[PDB]
């Protein structure tokens, strides 16, 4: 089944691998070489997860958890039921995430659009990879990575954060948070404007981009503009994730203590670190 | 290499745009501000004009009053020493009255009074601004979508410093005005309520907070990927679908099996964002009024 | 327990929200069809929404969605397999037939007006007060195609007034006529504007505009669809990254 305006788009081409071998769709989904590579990685990864569930002894989605190799194993392999599965599953996730992006690119080529989407996605893959691959490696142990489990990974965040006191003090973390909040704010604002313009008060003609600009200027004295707002939304969310990866990649590699202490560099600045009074005086 | 439309290649500038008039009282609209070639690389280069009626004046006034009330306290906490003011800027905090004072306004200025005063200004500033987001839309005959979405944010804000503190019986529950202190408060709030990760509404709020970053990255990337067809002209693409809207829709359909419409995607967007503080506001409001420990609560659910 | 009653109610709400949301995003492209253009058996769990009517600005009309598919022109593609799910090959030249990456929609053949009723897009020549305020001014530069051949020169910038944004580049061809090139499909360089999407020999075929001072939505689409189509259909004519660095 196609959208009423789709047929003209389902033409051959755009694939990056295997010419027209996998160039086709299954229902609404496009397959392509990476379509199968994804299904392969996804299934094998899901299979190994269900397997770990078996070895763990439970089918409860709430309880199933796959931990990485204990710190003891450092950066080598480990018994499938004690670090190895997580290791193969991680590869299966990476392969599946990368294959998902590469699949997107082919789709981009077939439709003739820009590659922004898979490019943006890559940041997510890079964030995940930062937690699961890069930080662990720099720290010398897959043990430092998080566990695949609905709650265990939340426990992982809690315990990892509290390892440095209140993680709120990680400056990279703050910037990241600002980006996430600013983003949601931008998203609400953006979605609201387009809608307020497309859906004026009952009975009126659709508002125009001029009304959009006018509304925001009247309100805030500025309008970033349609192109800008999307550029912003993309920049905001991609920056959030980028600073998330950053806030983590440095935690445990170049900064080990309580983050709150980091801020002492500013308080201790030679020209006021000793003035009595205030909070730190 | 190809150009990914992240920054404009060439900037163009026409005369200052005074915008639409509709039912707007032009007498309350300032003149155009300056043009930023800086901003211009990313979005419009034009600053202003801004509309400032009475509500707007009341809002900026209260807002500044709130800000300054915190500022004077900060300066007081600094001993009026600019050097100390700057080094401990993030450490200063205007805290609310202790539990002893309950929901009374008897707290001595230096011990909850200023905070109460600052909060009153902030209260007025925010609500008057909300009315403004409504009235500015009304003057242009637009939907109140912004006003409504703003409420969702206001909801979390009101719950944190007004609604919940009242329900709890004291201003001491409210959030302090300080960079770090308000962070300490957040952490503390989790600690005192049995870890907020076990709060279902905190988990949701995060799903939507991640989802907003996920969706805007998607939407923004999409639009930019079809801007070569004028996809940014969304209102236009809504009224008269173009290959831009079709290719955007098909990319997602072929990728994840379903898609949106030029107008519908913004509905997904507004809810994704609005749900953030909506669920979150509920999460917080329930904390300490109905649930003292989310871990505990979680055990029976 | 309130918390419980709350989280319970929320999921109902969320499911309904998603439902509502999903149905709203079916105001276009639905009902689904089989590759042969007939109603597809499966239409999905969500039913088409109640129609809504958009009162268009400046009596340009109304848009009622969902409604009957506006696309009825001929699609120059032929099935490549009896079973559903396969590509449909171009029967002629996809670039010219307007299919594949070069598809275009039969949008309204009028230029878009701004809030004040003036063509939203104008050539700078005709945009009072508009000028290049930053960045290399593209005007006057020679336009090079992926074949690394000159296909013309930039004679003007078409500006989106409301957004004070450059939308197209007006490129004069060898024959003296001009074509609009999407701004986001050209790379303004120091000594020339490069168009990777098209080769010199394809510029002539870029759909032309009726009036030299305005462009309509239908024309825009036709111009954009065509220029994008080049990425795929001009591949043989396009030069390598190494050839371009010479
Ligand atoms: C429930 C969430 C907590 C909270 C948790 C955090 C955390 C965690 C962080 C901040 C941070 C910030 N908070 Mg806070 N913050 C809360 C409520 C508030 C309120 C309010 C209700 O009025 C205000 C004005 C602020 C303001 C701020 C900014 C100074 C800073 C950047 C936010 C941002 O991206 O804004 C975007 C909007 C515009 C730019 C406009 N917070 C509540 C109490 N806040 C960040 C920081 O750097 O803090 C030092 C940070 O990391
Ligand atoms: C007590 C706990 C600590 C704390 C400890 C930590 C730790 C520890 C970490 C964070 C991290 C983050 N913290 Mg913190 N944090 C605290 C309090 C806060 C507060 C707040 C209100 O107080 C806020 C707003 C934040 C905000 C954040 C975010 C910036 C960041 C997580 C987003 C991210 O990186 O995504 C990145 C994106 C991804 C991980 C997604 C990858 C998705 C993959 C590519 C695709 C999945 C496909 C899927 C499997 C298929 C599904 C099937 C389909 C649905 C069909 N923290 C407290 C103080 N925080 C994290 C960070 O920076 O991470 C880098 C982090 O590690
Ligand atoms: C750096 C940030 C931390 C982190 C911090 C948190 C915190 C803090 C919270 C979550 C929560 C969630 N996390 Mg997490 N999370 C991390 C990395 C991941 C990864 C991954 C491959 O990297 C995945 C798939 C998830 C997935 C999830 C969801 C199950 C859950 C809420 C959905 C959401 O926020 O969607 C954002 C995305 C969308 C809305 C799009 C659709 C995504 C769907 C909903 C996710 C399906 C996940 C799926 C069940 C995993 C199984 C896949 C199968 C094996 C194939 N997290 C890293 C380690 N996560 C929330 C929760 O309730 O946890 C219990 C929560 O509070
Ligand atoms: C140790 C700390 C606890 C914790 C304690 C809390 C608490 C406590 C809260 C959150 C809340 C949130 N947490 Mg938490 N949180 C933790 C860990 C996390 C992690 C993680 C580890 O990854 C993540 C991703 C999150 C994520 C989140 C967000 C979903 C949510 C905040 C939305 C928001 O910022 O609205 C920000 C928006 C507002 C506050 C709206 C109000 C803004 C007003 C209207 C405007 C004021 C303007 C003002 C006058 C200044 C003007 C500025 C000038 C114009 C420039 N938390 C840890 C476990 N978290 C909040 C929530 O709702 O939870 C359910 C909350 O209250
Ligand atoms: C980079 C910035 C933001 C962003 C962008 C982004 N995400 C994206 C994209 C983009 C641009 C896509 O194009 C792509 C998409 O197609 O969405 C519809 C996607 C996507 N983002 C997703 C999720 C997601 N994104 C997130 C975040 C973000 N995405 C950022 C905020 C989050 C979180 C935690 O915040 C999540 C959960 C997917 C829905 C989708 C990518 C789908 C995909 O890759 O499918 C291939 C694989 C499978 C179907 C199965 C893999 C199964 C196993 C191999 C592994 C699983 C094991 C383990 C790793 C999971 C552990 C889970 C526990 C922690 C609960
Ligand atoms: C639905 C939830 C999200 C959201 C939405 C949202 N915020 C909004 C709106 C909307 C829909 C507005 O319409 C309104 C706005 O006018 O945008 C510019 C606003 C707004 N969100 C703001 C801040 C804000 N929103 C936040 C969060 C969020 N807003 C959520 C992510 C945050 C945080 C902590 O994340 C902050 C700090 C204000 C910039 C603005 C409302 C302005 C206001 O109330 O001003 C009152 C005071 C003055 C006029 C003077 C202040 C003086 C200064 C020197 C200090
Ligand atoms: C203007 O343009 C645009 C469109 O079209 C007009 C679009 O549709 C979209 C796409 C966005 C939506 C349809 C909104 C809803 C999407 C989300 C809230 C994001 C979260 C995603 C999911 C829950 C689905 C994930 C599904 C996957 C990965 C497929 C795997 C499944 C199989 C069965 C195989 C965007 C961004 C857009 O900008
Ligand atoms: C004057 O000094 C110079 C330098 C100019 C300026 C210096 C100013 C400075 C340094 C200002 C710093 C301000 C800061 C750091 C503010 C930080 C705020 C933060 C970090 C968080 C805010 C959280 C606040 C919330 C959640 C507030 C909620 C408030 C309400 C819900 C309203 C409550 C109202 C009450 C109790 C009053 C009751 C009144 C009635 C009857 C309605
Ligand atoms: C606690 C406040 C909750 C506010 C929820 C508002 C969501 C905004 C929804 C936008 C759609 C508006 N509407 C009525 C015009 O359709
Ligand atoms: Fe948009």
């Amino acid at each position: 089944a196609l959208l009423s305006f789709e047929r003209k788009y389902r033409v051959p081409g755009g694939t990056l691998v295997g010419g027209n071998l996998f160039d086709f769709w299954v229902g609404p989904f496009y397959v392509g070489f990476f379509g199968v590579a994804t299904f392969f990685f996804a299934a094998l990864g899901i299979i190994l997860i269900a397997w770990s569930a078996v070895l763990q002894g439970t089918w409860n989605p709430q309880l199933i958890s796959v931990y990485p190799p204990a710190l003891e194993y450092g950066l080598g392999g480990a018994p499938l039921a004690k670090g190895g599965l997580w290791q193969i599953i991680t590869i299966c996730a990476t392969g599946a995430f990368v294959s998902w992006a590469l699949r997107e690119v082919e789709i981009c080529r077939k439709l003739g659009i820009g590659y922004h989407i898979p490019f943006a996605f890559a940041f997510a893959i890079l964030a995940y990879l930062t937690l699961v691959l890069f930080r662990p490696v720099m720290m010398g142990a897959w043990g430092y990575a998080f566990p695949y489990g609905i709650w265990t990974h939340l426990d992982w965040v809690s315990n990892t954060g509290y390892t440095y006191g209140n993680f709120h003090y990680n400056p990279a973390h703050m910037i990241a948070i600002s980006f996430f909040f600013t983003n949601a704010l931008a998203l609400a604002l953006h979605g609201a404007l387009v809608l307020s313009a497309a859906n004026p008060e009952k009975g009126k003609e659709m508002r125009t981009p001029d009304h959009e600009n006018t509304f925001f200027r009247d309100l805030v004295g500025y309008s970033i503009g349609t192109l800008g707002i999307h550029r912003l939304g993309l920049l905001l969310s991609l920056s959030a994730v980028f600073f998330s990866a950053l806030c983590m990649i440095i935690t445990g590699t170049i900064w080990f203590d309580q983050w709150v202490d980091w801020w002492q560099w500013w308080v201790k600045l030679p020209w006021w670190a000793n003035i009595p009074g205030g909070i730190n005086g | 290499a190809e150009y990914q439309n992240i920054f404009s290649q060439v900037q163009v500038r026409g005369p200052a745009d005074l915008g639409m008039t509709e039912d707007v009282n032009l007498a309350n609209r300032s003149g155009v501000g300056p043009f930023s070639t800086l901003l211009g690389w990313f979005g419009n280069a034009q600053l202003g004009p801004i509309y400032l009626g009475s509500l707007g004046v009341l809002s900026l006034f209260s807002g500044l009053m709130w800000f300054f009330t915190i500022g004077i306290w900060f300066w007081y906490q600094a001993g009026w020493n600019p050097a100390v003011f700057l080094r401990d800027l993030f450490f200063f905090s205007l805290e609310p009255p202790a539990p002893e004072y309950g929901l009374s306004f008897a707290a001595p200025l230096k011990e909850g009074g200023l905070w109460l005063i600052a909060s009153f200004f902030m209260f007025v500033a925010v609500w008057s601004w909300w009315g403004r987001t409504y009235l500015r839309a009304q003057a242009l005959g637009m939907g109140k979508h912004t006003a409504w979405a703003f409420l969702s944010a206001i909801w979390l804000w009101m719950v944190l410093g007004f609604i919940r503190p009242i329900l709890m019986g004291s201003w001491s529950e409210a959030v302090p005005y300080g960079i770090f202190s308000h962070l300490d408060w957040t952490n503390n709030f989790s600690l005192v309520h049995g870890n907020l990760f076990y709060n279902p509404f905190h988990g949701l709020s995060i799903a939507f907070l991640y989802g907003s970053a996920l969706l805007f990255a998607m939407h923004g990337a999409t639009i930019l990927a079809v801007s070569r067809f004028g996809g940014e002209c969304e209102l236009e693409q809504i009224a008269d679908r173009g290959t831009a809207a079709e290719r955007a829709a098909l990319f997602w359909r072929w990728t994840m099996g379903f898609n949106a419409t030029m107008e519908g995607i913004h509905r997904w967007a507004i809810w994704m964002a609005v749900l953030v503080t909506l669920t979150g506001g509920i999460g917080i409001l329930l904390s300490g009024t109905v649930v003292d420990n989310w871990y505990v609560w979680g055990q029976n659910h | 327990d309130l918390a419980s009653l709350a989280i319970y109610s929320f999921w109902i709400f969320l499911a309904g929200l998603i439902y509502y949301l999903q149905t709203e995003n079916m105001r276009e492209g639905y009902p689904l069809e089989n590759e042969d253009g007939t109603p597809a058996a499966n239409q999905g769990p969500f039913p088409l929404p109640k129609p809504k009517t958009f009162i268009l600005p400046h009596g340009r009309g109304t848009l009622t969605v969902p409604g009957p598919e506006s696309e009825d022109r001929p699609i120059a593609l032929a099935r490549t397999a009896v079973s559903e799910g396969f590509p449909h090959a171009p029967t002629g030249d996809p670039m010219k037939d307007g299919v594949g990456p070069a598809s275009w929609v039969a949008r309204r053949d009028l230029p878009e007006l701004d809030g004040h009723g003036h063509n939203k897009i104008k050539p700078m020549k005709a945009a009072a007060g508009f000028h290049v305020s930053a960045g290399k001014n593209p005007i006057g530069l020679p336009v090079r195609g992926c074949d690394l051949e000159i296909a013309g020169k930039v004679v003007d910038i078409w500006v989106d007034i409301p957004e004070q944004m450059a939308r197209f580049l007006e490129v004069e061809l060898k024959d003296g006529s001009t074509r609009l090139l999407p701004m986001q499909m050209v790379k303004v360089q120091s000594n020339r504007v490069h168009v990777n999407a098209l080769s010199s020999d394809l510029f002539a075929g870029i759909p032309t505009i009726k009036s030299p001072t305005e462009v309509t939505l239908l024309e825009e689409d036709k111009i954009c669809g065509y220029v994008a189509g080049g990425l795929m259909y001009a591949a043989p004519k396009r030069k390598s990254v190494v050839a371009a660095m010479l």
